[PDB]
RNA sequence: UGAGGUAGUAGGUUGUAUAGU
DNA sequence: AAACTATACAACCTACTACCTCAT
């Protein structure tokens, strides 16, 4: 869907691990707490749906 | 792997001293706690509303019965359940003409109807207790059945609230006059049909538990104490605080809170919390600032001194929304050292809904599930053995608890909270989902928000339920 | 009395109209 | 007197607090 895409590279990417997140034991400037589990809460729900969506009921 | 925990199920005392657990079965073998003399009912509406009340008055004399007394207990009479009398004499009727009613009926806007209709009702009252020698205890408005019809607020052919009763009460609360409104079709259902051919306000077989409930509420209003809590420490104080909104237009809701207490009985001491335009409804998140805060803990504690001269040991505050640390830190410097602050919230809208494996039947009520040692749930609805039915509907739910600041047990404000549910007066029911002073609140707020004139509500509670 | 119906914002995302030295 | 450029709250991006009614 985007052919522009093609050049990312990956460095830029940071990644986060979801143990501290769920533990509670992650905290950093860039992202809190309540935003990073408000944000894992979302993807569920995202994800969900379009999950029933795709069992075309 | 965690359980569920278990709080038994709470005592009501009765008359004698004696504890049991079911409000009707106790009144109906032991009675009130204190008696009183005698109750003069005072009735306005039309001659057919008198002869109907007349009718379903001698009805209530008699001994009525239902399908099985194991879910809705038989009527043994008035008299023999409460120790007081009824007649059918003695008794004052005002008359209200049905061609002002039509008269009224052809205005375009239904509410200037409600509002002349209430007012009228209203100064009819003033002027039947303002002259009449005869006392009369409780007033029954027999409002007829096609004005609560036609009359409603989205009706098709500001303060002031289109709610009939509502306004009934409000602005008769600047004068103490305990009052009890009565729909026609409640007790008129034996002529009262459909279109069809049918009772749609059908009573054929629970007409007991609708004697029962208005039996208690003539005995509450009338001055006598019906039944009261079993074991309250010397120096708790509930208060049961009302986070209702009303929607009141541009207007400033802002915080509409009212409050109820409960210290050493059933007696509900409701202080007005202030309206307070600080917090335009653009900011509804009922943050208390610190001067109405400490206004209304001087309300509580002021009458915690009236009625028990000695200062309580611990504040139990009952609401319903999450709170803030500024209020809580309002709330205790007020207070004195010795005495603990502790805050409860009260939701319905987590949803747990616990189903059962084998057979069609849902979660007794009294499980405990607890998730912290702050949050936890309470199975208040549900199946109760002593009833033999459920008092919820298709599955119970729950009510979150949480505990916000203070030390205290959590068993111990579950089952503090448990107590506080058996306490329901208007309505003779085994219990309640909400506790009673959280089933006050929204019509406690819905009373007061009716009238915003008055400056000093009565802090009783016949004039409200 | 409890499950569907509904306006409106927690609190930090990114667009109006500036003024700081 | 003027170069960069973020500023100072502010309008709004998905889902939290409460209402209100529909009929069992």
């Amino acid at each position: 869907q985007l052919p522009k895409t093609e050049t990312y590279n990956g460095q830029e990417s940071i990644r986060i691990s979801t143990s501290d997140i769920l533990s509670g034991r992650y905290d950093t400037d860039f992202i809190r707490n309540y935003e990073c589990q408000r944000l894992i809460v979302q993807l569920i729900n995202k994800a969900f749906e379009l999950r029933m969506k795709d069992k075309n009921v | 792997m965690k359980e569920l925990i278990y709080i038994e199920e709470p005592s009501i005392l009765f008359a004698h001293g004696q504890k049991c657990t079911d409000p009707r079965d106790g009144l109906a073998l032991f009675g009130p706690l204190n008696q009183i003399y005698g109750i003069k009912s005072g009735v306005v509406g039309t001659q057919k509303g008198l002869q109907i009340f007349k009718s379903y008055l001698d009805k209530i004399q008699k001994p009525i019965y239902n399908h099985n007394n194991i879910t809705r207990p038989m009527f043994p009479g008035f008299e023999a359940v409460f120790g007081c009398k009824w007649e059918s004499q003695n008794i004052v009727f005002k008359e209200i003409t049905d061609e002002e009613i039509r008269r009224y009926l052809f205005n375009a806007s239904t509410h200037k109807r409600t509002y002349d209709l209430v007012t009228l009702f209203n100064d009819k009252i003033i002027t039947a207790n303002k002259n009449d020698e005869e006392r009369v205890d409780v007033w029954f408005v027999i409002v007829p059945e096609e004005i609560y019809k036609y009359c409603r607020p989205n009706s098709v052919l500001y303060n002031y609230d289109a709610q009939f009763h509502d306004q009934l009460k409000a602005r008769l609360l600047e004068h103490t006059i305990p009052t009890q409104i009565l729909r026609e079709s409640t007790l008129a259902w034996r002529d009262f049909k459909n279109t069809f051919g049918a009772p749609i306000r059908d009573f054929s077989k629970i007409e007991g538990h609708l004697a029962w409930t208005i039996s208690t509420a003539a005995y509450y209003k009338a001055g006598g104490k019906p039944w009261k809590l079993g074991d309250i420490r010397p120096g708790v104080c509930y208060l049961g605080l009302v986070y209702k909104k009303i929607e009141k237009s541009k207007n400033p809701q802002n915080a509409c809170c009212a409050a109820q207490m409960f210290l050493d009985n059933g007696d509900g001491t409701v202080f007005k919390g202030e309206v307070g335009p600080w917090y335009n409804p653009e900011k509804g998140e009922y943050h208390l600032k610190p001067k109405e805060a400490k206004a209304l803990l001087t309300q509580a504690l002021e009458s915690y001194k009236e009625q028990n001269k000695s200062y309580p040991k611990e504040v139990f505050i009952h609401a319903r929304t999450r709170f803030n640390d500024e209020e809580w830190n309002a709330f205790n410097e007020v207070t004195p050292k010795n005495t603990n602050l502790v805050g409860v919230t009260i939701t319905k809208s987590k949803p747990l809904k616990l189903y059962k494996t084998e057979g069609a039947f849902p979660i007794m009520r009294g499980n405990a599930y607890i998730v912290d040692e702050k949050k936890a749930f309470l199975w208040t609805l549900g199946f109760v053995p002593k009833l033999q039915s459920t008092l919820s509907m298709e599955v119970p739910n729950p009510i979150f608890i949480e505990i916000n600041k203070g030390e205290a047990e959590i068993q111990q404000v579950l089952k503090d909270i448990l107590a506080l549910t058996k306490l329901n007066y208007n309505a003779c029911i085994y219990a309640d989902g909400e506790p009673v002073t959280l089933r006050f609140a929204n019509k406690i707020g819905e009373i007061l928000t009716a009238s915003t004139e008055i400056k000093t509500p009565p802090l009783a509670f016949k004039y409200y339920i």
